[PDB]
């Protein structure tokens, strides 16, 4: 039941990654982390990975 | 181990002044004028009898 939830929602949970222009490279990393941590906690990948 | 850990710091925008030690070696490895220089000299002369 709750297993299904957690991997449907996560779909919704993504697009919040908020990727911003740091010109120096244009390699930006994207400010936050509550974002992509309300989908890593519901599918359970490693974090750091 | 001082310039490429800086080069991520430096795009981060973090109160960071850079440091620089100093300590460089590149105008050594390449020809400043033509690229190689000396090899295309050598490679394409060699046939000539």
């Amino acid at each position: 039941k709750t297993d299904v939830y957690k991997i449907t929602a996560s779909c919704m949970h993504l697009g919040e990654m908020k990727f911003k222009q740091r010109p120096r490279e244009e390699q930006a990393e994207a400010d936050g982390t509550e974002e992509g941590e309300r989908v890593a906690h519901l599918l359970g990948v490693n974090a750091a990975d | 181990m001082f310039v490429l850990e800086q080069e991520e710091y430096k795009r981060e925008g973090i109160d960071w002044v850079f440091i620089d030690f100093g300590l460089d070696l590149a105008a050594c490895i390449e020809l400043i004028e033509k690229p190689m220089g000396i090899l295309s000299i050598l490679e394409e002369e060699s046939m000539f009898p």
